[PDB]
Order: C-alpha cells, then structure tokens, then sequence
C-alpha cells in the first residue's frame, strides 16, 4: 500500500538518524570506565561511528552503566536516567553492571542495574575489552535499525 | 506637534510615575530612572534631527554620558545598601525620620 | 527577488554550519591521531544530517522550575541574530548596504549576548546561573576591548562601510598595516564567540554543559547552530577587515572565492587553537584584557589617531 | 641616569606590556608636533570641496578672483597632484 | 589520512560560495545587467530618482542618452 | 523595509524551528523527567537565591568605559575637519583621561575580585 | 505614510509601561532593551543612524550589568512577572489602557492634551524637503564634538574620571 | 639520590630579558604548541578499521 510504503520509508529514515547519531552520557562508575576511555582512544575511535560523549543527561541518548552500582548510588543513576529525554537506551557494561560481579553477595551493591533501569544491551566481561564494548554499541545500532514505530502506528 | 512627540512625552511621564511609586526593590526604581533618560534622549534627538540644528547633534551623547554616570552612582549606593541590610528593599531605609 | 536573496543568504549559511560541525570533528580527530566521522556517509558526509534529524526528532522538555516564556525566546533570539549578522557582509556585494555597517554588527553582537543570559536564568538551575554569570563577565571584558580595536582599525579606513574596507585593502592588507591590533582582535573574537580557551559559559569540565544544561532536542540544536554561525561570521568579518582581497567589478566571483578561502582558513585556525590549548579561568580572562590588552589598545588607538595626521594620510570621508 | 636605567630594566623584565603601552602613547603624543606633514594634512582637508563654491558678484576691483575656473587666478592643487 | 578532511571543507566552501554569487547575480539581474546603484547620500539618491523620472519606464537603470535628447 | 523583511524572515524561521521541535516528536513528561538537574541529587536550596558578584566594581567601571568608547566612536568623521590640531588634542585628552582612570583603579586595587 | 513611526512610538510606550509597572528587574531590563531597540528604530526613520545605533549599544551594555546586579542584590525566591502580582498587572493594564485611549483619540481627532496640543497628521508631513549632498549632516554635527565643543569634552572627561574615583570611594566600606 | 624539578632562576642579562619580553609579547610557546598539533595532524592516524580489522590477542 502507498501509506505502508511511506511509513516504512519514513521510519527507516528516522531509525537511521538515531542509529548513526549516538550520544552517550559522560557517566562512568568504576574500572569498567577505563575501557570506555580506551574505546574513545585513537585505536578504536568511537567518534567514527557517530558516538559522542555529552555531559548533560538532557543531551544524551545512551546510558552506558559501566561499573559497580552501590546502594548509595542507585538513586543518582535512576535520577539521571529519568532526566534523559526519550528515546533513550541502556547498555550495561561489565559483570558489576550486568549482575553482581565480584560483589554480588555484598550488603552495599545492587545486584544488577536492571533492577533500577530498563537495560537494552548487556556486555559481558571484567572489564569487557574496547572491542567488546564496540561490538555492543554496534549491536545496539542494529537493534535500533529494527524498530518500527511508524509501522506499528499505521496499523494501530 | 506630531503624535510621535506625544508618544515620547507620554513614555517619559510613565517612567516618571514609575520612579515616584516604589514597590519593594530599589533596582526597579533605578531601571525606571534609566528609562526616563532614554525617553529624554529620544525626544531630544527627534527635535534636533527635524530642525537640522547641526551643532546640537552632540547633545544626546552628553546626555547618555551623564545618564550612565547616574546609573553608576545608583548601582554603587545599591551595593552598599545591600551589604548593610541583606536586601535592596526600600523599607530598610527608615533609620532617619522627618 | 529580495526574498530569493534572503533565502540564498540563509540556507547556505545553515548548510555551512552543519558541515563546520563535521569539519571540526574531523580536524580535531586528525590532530588527536584519530580519523573522526567516516562511517555514516562517504567520508562521513551525512553525519551532520544524521545529527540534525536525531536532534529534531528527539523529545524536548521544559524543566518544572523554568520560566517557559524566556526559556523559549532565548534560542529564537540566538539563531535570529546569528542569521542577521550576515546581511551587511560584502561578498563582494552586501545584501543590505549600510552606511554604518560596523556599528550594526557591534550592536547585534551585544544583543546576541542576552540569549545565553536569558536561557541560563530561565532554566532555573545552579549550573545555568553560573554559566550566565560567566557570560556576563566575559562580555564585559571582550566588549570594551573589541570596541576600541574596531575603532582604531576603521580609523585607518575612513568610515564604517565594509565596501570601503575592500577599497582600502585594494593594494595591501590591514594585517601588514596594523598586525598588533589584528592579534588582539583575533583573541577578542575568540572571547566573543566563546571558543577555547575562553569557552567558559559552556565549560564542560567545571559545569555540566553550562548555560544550556537543561536544553534538549531542538532548542539545543538552535544554540549550537547560533554558536557556529557566529564563529563563521566572525572569521568572515576578520578576513574582510584584515585580509583584503582584490575586487574585479566585471567578474566578482574571484573576490567571493578569495573571501571564502580566507574565511575557511580563519575557521580552521579556530579549531586548531581549540585542539591546542587548555582553558582559561574567567577571572584570569578578565585580568588578561583589562591589564594587558586595554593599555596596549589605548596606546595603539592614540597611535592610529595620530598617524594619519602626522603622515598626511587621512582617508577620504566617502 | 643609572636610576632611570635600572627602573627601565626592571619594568622591561616585569611589565613589558606596560612599557610598550607607555612608549607608544608617548610617541603618539609627541610625534605630530614635529612632523612636517601635519600642515599638509590640514591643507588636504581644506582642499576638499564638500559644498558648492558660490561665485562673487564682480565689482571690477577683484583681480585675484578668476573669471573662469581655468584662469591662472585662484587656489592651485599642483602641490597635491605631485604628492 | 589528513586529506579525508578535504571533502568536508570542500562542501563548506561550496556552501559559502552560494550567498555572494547569488547576491551578485540578483543585483545584476534586477538592474539591467549592471551593478546595483549605491546611494549612500542624498545626492546619489536624487540622481537615482532623476534617472527614474527621465527613463520614462519608472526604472532608474534604463539609461538614456544623446538619442533621447535629440 | 528590506531590513525589516530580513528580521521578520529570521525570526519566523527560528520560530518555525522551535514549533517543529516542540510538536513533531513524541512527548512523555512526568515529575522525575522535568525536575532540575544537580548531578543526580536533589538541590539543597533554590537557584533564585542571591548569587554573590565578586566583580561588582569592574562592572561599574565597564559602564563608564562604555561611555568612553561611545565618545570615541565618531573619530573617523572628526578627522576630516580643518581644525586637525584641536581635534588631535581633544582625542588625545580623552584617551589620556581614560588611561588615567584605568591607572587609578589598577593602583587602588579596584580590579581585584572580592575575597 | 505606513505609520511606521507611530507604530514604533506605540511600542516604545508599551515597553515603558512594562518596566514601569516593574514586575522584577529581569523583566524590567527585558522591557528596557525592547524600548531601546524600538527607539533606535524611531530615530533611524527620522534620520539618525549613528545616534540610534549608539543608544542601542549603550543600553545593551548597561542592561548587562543590571542583570548581574539583580542576580546578586535584587532577587527573591519567586520573582514577580506581570501576571504574577495583582498590583503589577493593575499598573500594566492601566498604562496600556491610557496609551490606547490616547492613540484612539489622536487618530479620531486632533487631540489636545491638558498639557500640549497635538495634531493628527503625517510624520511624513512634518519632514523637510531639502537635502544635503556627499556628507551626513548628523555625522558632521556629532564629529564637531572635537573641533567645536572643546569645553564639553573637558567637562565630560572630568566627570568620567571623577565618576571612577567616586564609585571607588563609595564602595570602600570599612 | 634526588633532583630538583623546578629550582632554576632566569638570567638577568639584557639579551635574555629581551628574549623573555619577546616571548611575552609574541606568543612563542603558544605557536610552538600549535606547531606540535599541526605535526600530529599530518602524521598517520592510529585507528583500526573495526570490525573488519581486529586488535592483536595472545594465546
Ligand atoms: C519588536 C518587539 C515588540 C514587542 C512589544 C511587546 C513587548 C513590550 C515590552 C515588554 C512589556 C510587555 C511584556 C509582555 C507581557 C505579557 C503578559 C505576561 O505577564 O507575560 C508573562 C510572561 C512570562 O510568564 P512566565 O512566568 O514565563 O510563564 C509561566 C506562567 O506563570 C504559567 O504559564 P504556563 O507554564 O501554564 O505556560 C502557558 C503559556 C504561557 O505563555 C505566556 O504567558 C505567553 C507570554 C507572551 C505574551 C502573551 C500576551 O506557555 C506558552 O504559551 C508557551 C510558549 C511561550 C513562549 C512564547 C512567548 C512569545 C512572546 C512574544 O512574560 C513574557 O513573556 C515576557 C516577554 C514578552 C516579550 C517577548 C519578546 C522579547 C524580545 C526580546 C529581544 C528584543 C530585541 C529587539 C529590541
Ligand atoms: C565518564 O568518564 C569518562 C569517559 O567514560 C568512562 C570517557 O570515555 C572519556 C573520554 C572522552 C573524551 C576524551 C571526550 C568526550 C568529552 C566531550 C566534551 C566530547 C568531545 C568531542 C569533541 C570536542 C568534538 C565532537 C563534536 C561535538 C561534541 C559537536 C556535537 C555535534 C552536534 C551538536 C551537531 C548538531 C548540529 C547540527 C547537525 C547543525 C544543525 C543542522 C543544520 C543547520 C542543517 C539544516 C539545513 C537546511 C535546513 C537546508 C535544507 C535545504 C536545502 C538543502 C535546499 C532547499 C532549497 C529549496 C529552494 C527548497 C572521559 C574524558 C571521561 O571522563
Ligand atoms: C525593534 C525591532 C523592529 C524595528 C527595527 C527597525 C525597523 C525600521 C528600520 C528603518 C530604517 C532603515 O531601514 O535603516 C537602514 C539601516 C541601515 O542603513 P544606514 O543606517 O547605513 O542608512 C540607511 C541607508 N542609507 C545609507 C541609504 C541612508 O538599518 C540599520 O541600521 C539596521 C537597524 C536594526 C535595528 C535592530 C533593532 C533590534 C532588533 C532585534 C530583533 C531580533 C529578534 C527579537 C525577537 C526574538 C524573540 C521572538
Ligand atoms: C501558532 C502557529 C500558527 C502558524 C503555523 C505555521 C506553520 C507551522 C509549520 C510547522 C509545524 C510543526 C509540526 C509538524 C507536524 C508534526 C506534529 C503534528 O502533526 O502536529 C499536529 C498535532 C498533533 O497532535 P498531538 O498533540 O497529539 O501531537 C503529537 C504528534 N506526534 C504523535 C507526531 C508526536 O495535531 C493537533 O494538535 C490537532 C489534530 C487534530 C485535532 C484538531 C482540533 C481542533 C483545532 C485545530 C483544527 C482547526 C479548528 C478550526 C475551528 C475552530 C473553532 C471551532
Ligand atoms: C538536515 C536537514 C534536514 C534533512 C531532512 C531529511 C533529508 C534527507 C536526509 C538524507 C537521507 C540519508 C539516508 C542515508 C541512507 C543510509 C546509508 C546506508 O549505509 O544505509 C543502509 C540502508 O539504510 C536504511 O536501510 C535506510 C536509511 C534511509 C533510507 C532512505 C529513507 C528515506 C530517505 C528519502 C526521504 C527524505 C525526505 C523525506 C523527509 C523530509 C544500511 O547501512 P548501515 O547498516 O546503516 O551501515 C552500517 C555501517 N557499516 C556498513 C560499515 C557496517
Ligand atoms: C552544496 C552542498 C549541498 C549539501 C551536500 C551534502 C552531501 C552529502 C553526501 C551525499 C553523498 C551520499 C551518497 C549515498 C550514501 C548512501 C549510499 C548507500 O550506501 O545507501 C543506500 C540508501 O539509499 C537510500 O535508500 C536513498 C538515498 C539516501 C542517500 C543519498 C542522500 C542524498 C543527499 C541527502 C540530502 C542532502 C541535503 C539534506 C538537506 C543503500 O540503502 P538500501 O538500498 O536501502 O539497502 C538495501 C540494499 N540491498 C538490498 C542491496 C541490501
Ligand atoms: C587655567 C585656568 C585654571 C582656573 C580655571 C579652571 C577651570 C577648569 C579648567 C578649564 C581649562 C580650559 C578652559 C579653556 C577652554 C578653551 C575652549 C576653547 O575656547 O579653546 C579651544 C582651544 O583648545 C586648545 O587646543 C586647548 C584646549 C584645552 C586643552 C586641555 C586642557 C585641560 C584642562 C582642564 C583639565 C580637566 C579639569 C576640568 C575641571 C576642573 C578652541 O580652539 P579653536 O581652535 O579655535 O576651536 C575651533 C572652533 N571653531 C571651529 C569655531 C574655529
Ligand atoms: C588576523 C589574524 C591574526 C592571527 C594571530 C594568531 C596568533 C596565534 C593564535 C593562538 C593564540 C590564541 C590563544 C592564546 C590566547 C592568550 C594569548 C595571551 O595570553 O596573550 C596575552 C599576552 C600574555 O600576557 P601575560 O603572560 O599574562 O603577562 C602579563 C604580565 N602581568 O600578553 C599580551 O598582551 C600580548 C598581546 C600582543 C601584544 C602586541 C605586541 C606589541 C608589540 C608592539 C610593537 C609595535 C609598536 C607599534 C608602534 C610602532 C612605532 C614605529
Ligand atoms: C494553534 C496552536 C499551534 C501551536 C501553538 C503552541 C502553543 C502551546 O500551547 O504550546 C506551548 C509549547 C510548549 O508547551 P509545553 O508546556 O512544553 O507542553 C506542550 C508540548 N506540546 O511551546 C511551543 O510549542 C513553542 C511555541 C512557538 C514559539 C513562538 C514564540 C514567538
Ligand atoms: C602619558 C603618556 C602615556 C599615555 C597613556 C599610555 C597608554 C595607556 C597605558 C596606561 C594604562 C594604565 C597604566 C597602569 C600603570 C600602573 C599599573 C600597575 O600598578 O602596574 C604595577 C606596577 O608594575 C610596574 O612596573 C609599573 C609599570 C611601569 C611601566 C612604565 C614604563 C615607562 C615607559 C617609558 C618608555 C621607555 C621606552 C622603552 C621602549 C621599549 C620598547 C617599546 C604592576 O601590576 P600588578 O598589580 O603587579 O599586576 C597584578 C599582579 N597581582
Ligand atoms: C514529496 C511530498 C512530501 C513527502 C514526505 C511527507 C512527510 C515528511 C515528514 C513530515 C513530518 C512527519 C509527519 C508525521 C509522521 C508520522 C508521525 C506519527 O504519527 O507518529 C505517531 C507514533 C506515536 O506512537 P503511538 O503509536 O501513537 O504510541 C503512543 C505511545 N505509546 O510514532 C511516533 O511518534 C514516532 C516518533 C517520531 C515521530 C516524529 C518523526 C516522524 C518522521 C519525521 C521525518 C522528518 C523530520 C524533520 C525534522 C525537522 C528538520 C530537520
Ligand atoms: S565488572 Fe570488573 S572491571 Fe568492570 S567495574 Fe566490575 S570489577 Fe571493575
């Protein structure tokens, strides 16, 4: 149908922009943040792919939770996630963010950031290599490529 | 007289009425005082440009100079009052009585 | 036809702003031993388009504590003045030919100051207020120094008309004539456009994005567009004012090519400086202009008042 | 003179900006009164005809006022031509 | 390599060429193939108005000469 | 007329951009999203409380120096006069008085920010 | 006619009504900037480009300092806007109504106020037929500040220097 | 053993004073930093073409 074709093309255009312009928030918690710096480094330049760090949560699309989330820190993480405007995505990086990590059975550690925020991608490792984090970012881009919001709305 | 001069004089009168009727802040009174000189500048330059009084064109600049000298004086007095009392309220300037 | 000329002045400026974003990314990358964007399109040419579409399809929010009226007006004023500053520039023919074309640009810049002040105050957040006050101090210092430097340079010219600037620079360059004022003017334009080392209103290291911390989606894109348009416009003004190009009335394209090349060179110098230097402190910036530039600026103003008289080289009034 | 030399040495080593500023200002103040071209600049400003040269009614006793612009009488800008 | 920056600068230059060339072409188009008259003073404006009046077509750029006086 | 048309065009384009930005995308606002930003924690005070201005004197000196530059701006036209010596004396007098103001403030420590 | 000067005069009066109703120094400064720009436009229509640009630039510089001072000295928890307060809205509406009454009366008839007599006709009518040539009369008159007006320069410079001394002395404290 | 990182004093001869004043007025070290960044601009980038190229690993 003509309307179906138009909405397919339009939401392919919109998904392309979001995929090709990813702005992670400047937010790193523990040793997993050093591998984010090495992904930003010249060897695995993330700026090639349109991935650019922004300090303010209002100007970020991806939250890369990279490090241990403690009980004293979980409210701040949820606050900044809420302050990020939509559409927004979450990449939990490393064992501490994924599950508990080395600190799973601890009184002061949240067992997974997915208890606090809805996580889209899980990147395993302690820490994941810069290539592993880059593969996670590319997998997130391919996940965005499949979103069909206008195609759902037209049939809604 | 055209209606333009009427509007400028009315604006000056409005600014004069604004200064004489304080509300709480001294800063708002200073803003009203600066508006009066803006209206005076506009009126004087309108009069001078219309009669081709060539040598009088330097008058509005001197008007502006002493305008901002007064603004500087008012800002200095305002900072001293704020340092003394904590706020720029005109109610605190009540130690001296008539 | 005048509306057509306005559109021809507006739309290419926005396109040049987007590709200046791309160019700055790539230049900083290659100076930092990276490649910069090269994946989105051929040599990353579609990156600005992707960024613009993403920003304007993202959700913009008004903070609960914000003053909505001045929250909206500020990006509008910023972009409007950024586009307006281009109308008297001769390339080689201005869109709007003004007898006093320089004072117009000074006034419009001083008005463009208030966009960041009102956006910071309207946001009703502490980081925004701190950025706004940094803007106040920066504008104080650069404004006084810019006024006097422009006065002296135009005193070497005879009037306030940019076409007369071209006529003056027919033979040699104002950089050759008055290079010290050129250096101080370049620093003052850095301060005016809020570029490094003077990017204090939007200093990410101390403040989280500064005055536009609460701005998201479209209204943020408008601030970015306004800043980059100001960068290009100031570089073009510097190129016209100090690097004069030969003008042929029958084939004006040569002046346009030379003007564009010099503007691009100055913009690349801006990006180069950003990649090369640390950031000032704003008290140190205020003490830099008043205690270093202002004495030299006054002395050079006296020198450039006296020099035409003592050498019988007073420019024609018209 | 030794005190002045020491002061200038110290100022040039601590505030070269101020030393240069004062030197340029002093040159700006002093030089115009010694340059021989100040009078030339005054004469060039005078020689510019902003307004119309209203003619004089001839009374028959004005030998120094030309009857025609090309007559030898009148001001000459030959000095300005070769300058 | 460093010459991968050139296409972006080339596009930016192409964008910056448009305003000046467009303004020049429009000035020549709306003024009979000649430069747009610069009237910075009342004398120049009066000259333009006189040219409009003497043209007979209400356009100052339509210039008349000896063939028109006689 | 032309300048008014240009200003109207610029303002209309900016307003259209704002309108598209605020109406095209999907909106989902709640209390937590629109709360003020303070690095993840609730602000202790208010952003409307007084913010001390350590350079209050330099601002007033800036007002006066802005007047000085306003006086100096008509110099390019004043250099076309026949009284070149009087013009030069007055211009240098104004510049020397401006320099004297700066020197007095500098030596009396008016350029030092409050501690 | 196009009534451009009259419209700009009306906007001038409206800006004055705003900052005289005095909501809070932020909006007072906003209204004063608007009034300054509109006055620049008025005097540009009347002929003075340099004077319009100068007054606009001076007030843009001045209102910058006022913003910094009202952020520091003259701020409160809930700053007042025109609709926020009953007194401010009452004063704003009174000023607007008075301006609209005067405008309507002047347009409908030759309005003679209790103070002055105003005729409702063309600002274009009141203008002059004569012209200058190859110089700007306003620019020449302003540039005559240095050749003529040596006394004015002296008193103005002395006033500026004394103003610097005074503002340093007032804020000395102790 | 130990060394002083910063305990040198500058010579006060006229040539050195003039050189320092020239460095102050003419931004010599700033131009030096600009030259360093330009050199890095003309050097070869150190970026691999992931995912078509992979960083080295070990057994
Ligand atoms: C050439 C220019 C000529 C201008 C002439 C006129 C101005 C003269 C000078 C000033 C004097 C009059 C000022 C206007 C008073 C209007 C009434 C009032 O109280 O307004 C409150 C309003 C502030 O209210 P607020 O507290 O922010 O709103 C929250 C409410 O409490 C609660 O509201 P809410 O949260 O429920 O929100 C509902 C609504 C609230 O919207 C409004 O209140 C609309 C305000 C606009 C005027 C409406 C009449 O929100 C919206 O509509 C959203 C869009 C707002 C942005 C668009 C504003 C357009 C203004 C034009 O004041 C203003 O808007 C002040 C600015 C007005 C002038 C705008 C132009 C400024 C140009 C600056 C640069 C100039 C350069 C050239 C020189
Ligand atoms: C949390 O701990 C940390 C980490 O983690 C663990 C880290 O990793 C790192 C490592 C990170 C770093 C070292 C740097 C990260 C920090 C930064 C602050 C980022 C640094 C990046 C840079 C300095 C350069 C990157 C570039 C940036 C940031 C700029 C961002 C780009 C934009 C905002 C672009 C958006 C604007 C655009 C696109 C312009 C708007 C669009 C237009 C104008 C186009 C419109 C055109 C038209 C309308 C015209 C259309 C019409 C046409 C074509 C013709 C029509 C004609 C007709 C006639 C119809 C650190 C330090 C860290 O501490
Ligand atoms: C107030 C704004 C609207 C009115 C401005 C003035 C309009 C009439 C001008 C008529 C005279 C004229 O054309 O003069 C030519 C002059 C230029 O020519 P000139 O001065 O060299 O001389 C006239 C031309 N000859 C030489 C032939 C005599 O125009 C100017 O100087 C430009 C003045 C601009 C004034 C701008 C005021 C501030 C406006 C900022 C708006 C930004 C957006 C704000 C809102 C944002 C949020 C919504
Ligand atoms: C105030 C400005 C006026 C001049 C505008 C000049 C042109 C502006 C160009 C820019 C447009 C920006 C938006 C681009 C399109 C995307 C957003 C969109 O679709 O928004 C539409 C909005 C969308 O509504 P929404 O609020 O659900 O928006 C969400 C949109 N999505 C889902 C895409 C995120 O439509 C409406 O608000 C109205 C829809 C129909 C209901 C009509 C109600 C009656 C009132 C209006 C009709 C006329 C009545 C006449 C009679 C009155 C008396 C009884
Ligand atoms: C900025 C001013 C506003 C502009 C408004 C829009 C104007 C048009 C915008 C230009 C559209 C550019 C589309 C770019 C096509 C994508 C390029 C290509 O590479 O994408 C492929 C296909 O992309 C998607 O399938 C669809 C993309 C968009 C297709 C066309 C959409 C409709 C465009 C025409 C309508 C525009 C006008 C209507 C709106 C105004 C998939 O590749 P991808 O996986 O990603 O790359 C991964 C990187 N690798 C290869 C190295 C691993
Ligand atoms: C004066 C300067 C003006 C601005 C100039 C801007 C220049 C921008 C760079 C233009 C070069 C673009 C080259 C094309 C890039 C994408 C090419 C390709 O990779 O993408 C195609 C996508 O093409 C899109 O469908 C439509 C074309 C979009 C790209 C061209 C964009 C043209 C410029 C956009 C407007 C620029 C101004 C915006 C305002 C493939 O997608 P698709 O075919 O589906 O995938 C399925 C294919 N299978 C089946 C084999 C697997
Ligand atoms: C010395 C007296 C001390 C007691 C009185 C003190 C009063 C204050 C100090 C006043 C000093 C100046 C008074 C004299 C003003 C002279 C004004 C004018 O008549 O002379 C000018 C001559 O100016 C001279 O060049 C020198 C002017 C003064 C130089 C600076 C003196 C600064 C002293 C004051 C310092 C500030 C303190 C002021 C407050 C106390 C004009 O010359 P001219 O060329 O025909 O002008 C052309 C006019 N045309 C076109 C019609 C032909
Ligand atoms: C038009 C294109 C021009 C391009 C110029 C580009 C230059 C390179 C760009 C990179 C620099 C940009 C980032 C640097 C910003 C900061 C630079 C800076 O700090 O300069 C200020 C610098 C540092 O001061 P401090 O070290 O803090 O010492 C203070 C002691 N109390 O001081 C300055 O003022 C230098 C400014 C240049 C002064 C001009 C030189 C004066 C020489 C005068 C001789 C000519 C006299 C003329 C009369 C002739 C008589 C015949
Ligand atoms: C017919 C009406 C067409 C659109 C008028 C919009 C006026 C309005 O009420 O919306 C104000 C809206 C923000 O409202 P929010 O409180 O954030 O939530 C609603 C988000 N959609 O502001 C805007 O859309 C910008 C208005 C255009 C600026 C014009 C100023 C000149
Ligand atoms: C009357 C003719 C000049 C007209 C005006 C000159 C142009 C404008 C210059 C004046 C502007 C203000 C001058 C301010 C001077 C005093 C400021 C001051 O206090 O300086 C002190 C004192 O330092 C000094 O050394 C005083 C400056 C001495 C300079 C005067 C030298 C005289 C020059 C004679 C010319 C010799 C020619 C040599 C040519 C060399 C090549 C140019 C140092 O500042 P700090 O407070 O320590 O900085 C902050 C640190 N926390
Ligand atoms: C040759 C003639 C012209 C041909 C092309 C004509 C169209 C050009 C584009 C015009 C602008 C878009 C028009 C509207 C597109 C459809 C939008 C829509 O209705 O989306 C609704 C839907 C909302 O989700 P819903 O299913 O309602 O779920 C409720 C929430 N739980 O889904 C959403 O809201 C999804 C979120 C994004 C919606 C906005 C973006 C739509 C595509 C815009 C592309 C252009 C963007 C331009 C930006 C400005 C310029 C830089
Ligand atoms: S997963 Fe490992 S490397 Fe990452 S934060 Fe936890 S302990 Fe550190």
């Amino acid at each position: 149908s003509r309307g179906e074709y138009v909405v397919a093309k339009l939401d392919d255009l919109v998904n392309w922009a979001r995929r090709s312009s990813l702005w992670p928030m400047t937010f790193g918690l523990a040793c997993c943040a050093v591998e984010m710096m090495h992904m930003a480094a010249p060897r695995y330049d993330m700026d090639r792919f349109g991935v650019v760090f922004r300090a303010s949560p209002r100007q970020s699309d991806v939250m890369i939770v990279a490090g241990t989330l403690t009980n004293k820190m979980a409210p701040a993480l949820r606050k900044v996630y809420d302050q990020m405007p939509e559409p927004r995505y979450v990449v939990s990086m490393g064992s501490c963010a994924n599950g508990g990590g080395y600190y799973h059975y601890s009184y002061s550690v949240v067992r997974g950031c997915d208890r606090i925020v809805p996580v889209d991608i899980y990147v395993p490792g302690c820490p994941p290599t810069a290539e592993a984090l880059l593969y996670g970012i590319l997998q997130l881009q391919r996940k965005i490529k499949r979103e069909k919001r206008l195609r759902i709305w037209y049939r809604r | 007289m055209p209606l333009v001069y009427m509007n400028i004089i009315m604006a000056f009168a409005i600014a004069l009425a604004g200064l004489l009727m304080y509300r709480s802040h001294l800063m708002s009174s200073l803003l009203c005082l600066e508006g009066m000189m803006l209206s005076l500048f506009i009126m004087s330059t309108l009069i001078i440009l219309n009669t081709h009084f060539t040598l009088a064109n330097m008058m509005p600049i001197i008007l502006l100079v002493f305008a901002a000298c007064e603004a500087a004086l008012g800002l200095s007095l305002l900072v001293m009052v704020s340092n003394t009392y904590g706020t720029d309220y005109v109610q605190n300037l009540n130690l001296l009585q008539c | 036809m005048f509306m057509i000329n306005i559109l021809s002045l507006i739309i290419p400026i926005l396109l040049a702003v987007a590709f200046l974003t791309l160019v700055e990314r790539k230049v900083l990358g290659y100076m930092q031993l990276r490649k910069g964007p090269n994946v989105v399109g051929p040599y990353g040419l579609l990156q600005p388009i992707a960024d613009a579409l993403k920003l304007f399809t993202k959700e913009p929010l008004r903070p609960a504590t914000s003053s909505i009226s001045m929250f909206i007006i500020a990006p509008i004023l910023a972009l409007s003045l950024a586009l307006t500053m281009w109308v008297p520039l001769p390339m080689p023919y201005p869109l709007i030919n003004m007898n006093l074309g320089v004072l117009f640009m000074l006034a419009m810049s001083s008005l463009a100051v208030y966009s960041i002040l009102w956006s910071g105050w309207a946001s009703n957040s502490k980081y925004a207020l701190i950025g706004a006050l940094r803007a106040v101090a920066q504008t104080i210092s650069y404004e006084v120094t810019l006024a006097i430097i422009l006065l002296s340079v135009l005193l070497m010219n005879g009037s306030y008309t940019l076409s007369t600037l071209i006529t003056t620079q027919e033979h040699i360059w104002m950089i050759f004539t008055s290079w010290p004022l050129a250096m101080m003017w370049f620093i003052s334009t850095l301060a005016e456009t809020n570029r490094a080392p003077f990017d204090l209103t939007e200093g990410e290291s101390e403040l989280v994005s500064g005055f536009n911390v609460e701005y998201a989606a479209g209204p943020f894109a408008m601030f970015f567009m306004a800043e980059y348009a100001n960068i290009i416009m100031m570089n073009a003004f510097t190129a016209i004012l100090f690097l004069g190009a030969s003008h042929d009335p029958h084939t004006p394209e040569l002046y346009t090519i030379n003007f564009v090349l010099k503007t691009l060179a100055l913009t690349i110098t801006f990006l180069w400086i950003r990649a090369s230097y640390p950031r000032f402190r704003y008290d140190q910036l205020m003490h830099l202009l008043w205690k270093s530039f202002l004495p030299l600026t006054l002395a050079l103003c006296m020198w450039h008042i006296s020099l035409p008289i003592m050498t019988a080289s007073i420019p024609p009034q018209s | 003179a030794g005190r002045i030399a020491s002061f200038l040495k110290n100022a040039w080593a601590k505030e070269p900006v101020l030393v240069a500023s004062f030197a340029i200002g002093g040159l700006a103040i002093i030089l115009p009164s010694l340059s021989p071209y100040t009078n030339y600049a005054i004469r060039i400003n005078r020689a510019t005809p902003y307004n119309y040269p209203v003619p004089l009614r001839d009374d028959g006793n004005m030998p120094d006022v030309p009857s025609h612009p090309q007559d030898p009488q009148g001001p000459s800008l030959e000095w300005l031509k070769n300058l | 390599m460093w010459f991968e920056i050139l296409p972006g600068i080339a596009v930016m230059a192409a964008c910056l060429f448009i305003p000046g060339m467009a303004t020049a072409h429009i000035h020549k188009f709306t003024n009979g193939g000649k430069e747009k008259r610069v009237a910075h003073f009342s004398y120049q404006w009066n000259l333009m108005e006189r040219d409009r009046c003497i043209s007979g077509v209400n356009r100052y750029h339509v210039t008349k000469g000896l063939e028109n006086i006689d | 007329m032309n300048i008014m048309l240009t200003l109207l065009t610029n303002v209309t384009l900016a307003s259209l951009l704002v309108l598209i930005a605020f109406w095209l995308p999907q909106l989902n606002a709640y209390s937590e999203k629109t709360s003020p930003y303070e690095c993840g924690f609730d602000p202790m005070g208010s952003a409307r409380l007084p913010f001390s201005m350590k350079f209050f004197l330099v601002a007033i000196t800036f007002l006066l120096f802005d007047l000085e530059i306003a006086l100096l701006l008509p110099l390019p036209w004043a250099s076309q006069t026949n009284n070149l010596k009087t013009m030069l004396t007055m211009a240098l007098f104004l510049l020397i008085l401006l320099a004297a103001s700066l020197a007095y403030e500098w030596t009396q420590k008016g350029l030092e920010w409050a501690e | 006619t196009m009534y451009i000067a009259f419209i700009l005069s009306t906007i001038f009066v409206i800006g004055f009504v705003g900052f005289s109703s005095k909501p809070s120094p932020i909006y007072g400064g906003l209204g004063l900037i608007v009034s300054g720009g509109v006055g620049c436009g008025i005097v540009l229509n009347f002929g003075g480009s340099f004077l319009g640009l100068m007054v606009f630039l001076i007030y843009l510089g001045g209102m910058l300092v006022v913003f910094g001072y009202t952020t520091a000295m003259a701020t409160e928890m809930y700053p007042e806007v025109w609709v926020s307060n009953k007194t401010v809205f009452g004063a704003f509406v009174s000023g607007l109504m008075m301006e609209f009454c005067m405008v309507y009366y002047a347009l409908k008839e030759e309005e003679v106020e209790i103070i002055f007599k105003f005729n409702g006709l063309g600002d274009w009518v009141i203008y002059d037929t004569g012209d200058s040539g190859f110089f700007s009369e306003e620019a020449m008159g302003i540039a005559a500040l240095y050749s003529y007006g040596t006394w004015l320069v002296i008193v103005t410079g002395w006033s500026l220097l004394i103003g610097v001394v005074v503002i340093m002395e007032i804020t000395r404290g102790n | 053993t130990y060394k002083f990182v910063n305990m040198r004093e500058p010579s006060m001869d006229m040539k050195s004073v003039t050189d320092r004043a020239a460095q102050t007025l003419l931004w010599t070290e700033l131009v030096r930093g600009l030259g360093m960044t330009l050199s890095y601009l003309f050097r070869e980038p150190a970026t691999i073409n992931y995912p078509f190229e992979k960083g080295p690993l070990s057994p």
